[PDB]
């Protein structure tokens, strides 16, 4: 089994950046494409970014440039900046398990990230 | 419709021979002839390439600049000469006519027809 | 005088996968063939749409590079008016494709013994892909009246399955690393030149 889970949450500033570290720990990794998802009340899942294994990232209009992800050497750097009170919604992560058929069946989604603009 | 290889028959120190190898069918141009050594049980060594453009042409690591390659349009048929035999260069030559239609530099053996009879020669 | 980044593309340590084949753009930047050729010896190579000595002078405006690797059997699969599953449902491109193609191997270099499941591929989707199409979903391909989960075996695919790829494997099993080099000759600004 692979825990990509790196972080519960945080405090979010008017026009604030936060620089977000995965922790990569677990067992065995590849070079796997991810995808960055967003949720929040009133809206389904939305096709926020999907970054490949360090060719190239897309992101939606709405999210282009002010998020960004960038994949080197199987790990994942994101930058992120220019966040405001919209942006208050519940972080997804998907990624790729393939070796999980034997007790878990099901897709390696990371818990929700909910972040909220509060000082 | 077969490759036809005439020829042949056993040669010591010091001989030559013309390996005739003909191409029944007509669509001469589509065919990326390329050529590789054969063995008994053993790895298939790779030899040089006429190239499509004709003017040019391959170099081979095991072998190179010891056959007379001659691209033919009218017959179909090339004689692939042998000089300067030796123990590396010395095996069952094969001519392995490839039916695929694309330039040519490939190294494996995993784009070619079949391997029919092959001919060689005998070294006391 | 501006160094081509070739070295990294050619010489990089992992590649990427079938499905999220790697993409990098080759644009402002001057290349000479005859030290590649000399100091790399590839394995097979293909080029449409252009002579290979043709190159020399040949003021191409700018260039894709798209490596990933594939299996030696399947090396058949990337070709002009090619059907198959590789070149339906993991990357479709024009059938009238032009550009270059070097593939070679690393059965030495990538000699990893036990459980080589680092590359993976998607077993079948549910639509045909386009040319210069991707997609990195996980989407269970159902098709049937088995329960919509994910679950690897008889009666239920799994989007994704990893190669099975040994050292002692035959030759055409062996992993084939393939890099294309994609000329876009459009009436745009001419930045690569020797």
């Amino acid at each position: 089994h692979v825990q990509l889970v790196e972080s519960g949450g945080g405090l979010v500033q008017a026009g604030g950046s936060l620089r977000l570290s995965c922790a990569a720990s677990g067992s065995i990794f590849s070079s796997n494409a991810m995808s960055w998802y967003r949720q929040a009340p009133g809206k389904q899942r939305e096709l926020v970014a999907s970054i490949t294994s360090g060719g190239n990232a897309d992101y939606a209009d709405s999210v282009k440039g002010r998020f960004t992800i960038s994949r080197d050497k199987n790990t994942v750097y994101p930058e992120m900046s220019s966040l405001k009170p919209a942006d208050t919604a519940v972080y997804y992560c998907h990624a790729v398990g393939q070796e999980a058929s034997a007790y878990a069946p099901r897709a390696y989604w990371g818990q929700g990230t909910q972040v909220t603009v509060s000082s | 419709v077969q490759l036809v290889e005439s020829g042949g028959g056993l040669v010591q120190a010091g001989g030559s021979l013309r390996l005739s190898c003909a191409v029944s069918g007509r669509t001469f141009s589509t065919y990326g002839m390329a050529w590789f050594r054969q063995a008994p049980g053993k790895e298939r060594d790779f030899v040089a390439t006429i190239t499509r453009s004709g003017e040019t042409t391959l170099y081979a690591d095991s072998v190179k600049g010891r056959f007379t390659i001659s691209r033919d349009n009218a017959k179909n048929t090339v004689y692939l000469q042998m000089n300067s035999l030796k123990i590396e260069d010395t095996a069952v030559y094969y001519c392995a006519v490839r039916r695929d239609s694309s330039w040519g530099y490939s190294r494996d053996l995993f784009e070619y027809d079949y391997w029919g009879q092959g001919t060689q020669v005998t070294v006391s | 005088t501006n160094l081509c980044p070739f070295g990294e593309v050619f010489n990089a340590t992992r590649f990427a996968s079938v499905y999220a084949w790697n993409r990098k753009r080759i644009s402002n930047c001057v290349a000479d063939y005859s030290v590649l050729y000399n100091s790399a010896s590839f394995s097979t190579f293909k080029c449409y749409g252009v002579s290979p000595t043709k190159l020399n002078d040949l003021c191409f405006t700018n260039v894709y590079a798209d490596s990933f690797v594939i299996r030696g059997d399947e090396v058949r699969q990337i070709a002009p008016g090619q059907t198959g599953k590789i070149a339906d449902y993991n990357y479709k491109l024009p059938d009238d494709f032009t550009g270059c193609v070097i593939a070679w191997n690393s059965n030495n270099l990538d000699s990893k013994v036990g459980g080589n499941y680092n590359y993976l591929y998607r077993l079948f989707r549910k639509s045909n892909l386009k040319p210069f199409e991707r997609d990195i979903s996980t989407e269970i391909y159902q098709a049937g009246s088995t329960p919509c989960n994910g679950v690897e075996g008889f009666n239920c695919y799994f989007p994704l399955q990893s190669y099975g790829f040994q050292p002692t494997n035959g030759v055409g099993y062996q992993p084939y690393r393939v890099v294309v080099l994609s000329f876009e000759l459009l009436h745009a600004p001419a930045t690569v030149c020797g």
